[PDB]
């Protein structure tokens, strides 16, 4: 996974 | 702190570790591209042994949701005795 996936998940 | 310093506790829920990793990585001074690479490598690398096994098995195409599901209860179940 990418940082973008983290941003999407928690954002 | 440094993203390099974030590692899953021996019994820490994977969901908790991902949250800590995200919080630290947000603050890290690096390019977006580099943050992507950090996520793509370090998150699995610095998972505890039992989660790390599961995550490698799931493969590189796994989603965060899928990783969360697969690691549920590893180290746990964490209910009061």
């Amino acid at each position: 996974i990418t940082f973008e996936d983290l941003l999407d998940y928690y954002g | 702190t440094s993203i390099l310093d974030i590692r899953q506790g021996p019994k820490e829920p994977f969901r908790d570790y991902v949250d800590r990793f995200y919080k630290t990585l947000r603050a890290e001074q690096a390019s977006q591209e580099v943050k992507n690479w950090m996520t793509a490598t370090l998150l699995v690398q610095n998972a505890n042994p039992d989660c790390k096994t599961i995550l490698k098995a799931l493969g590189p195409g796994a989603t965060l949701e899928e990783m969360m599901t697969a690691c549920q209860g590893v180290g746990g179940p964490g209910h009061k005795a």
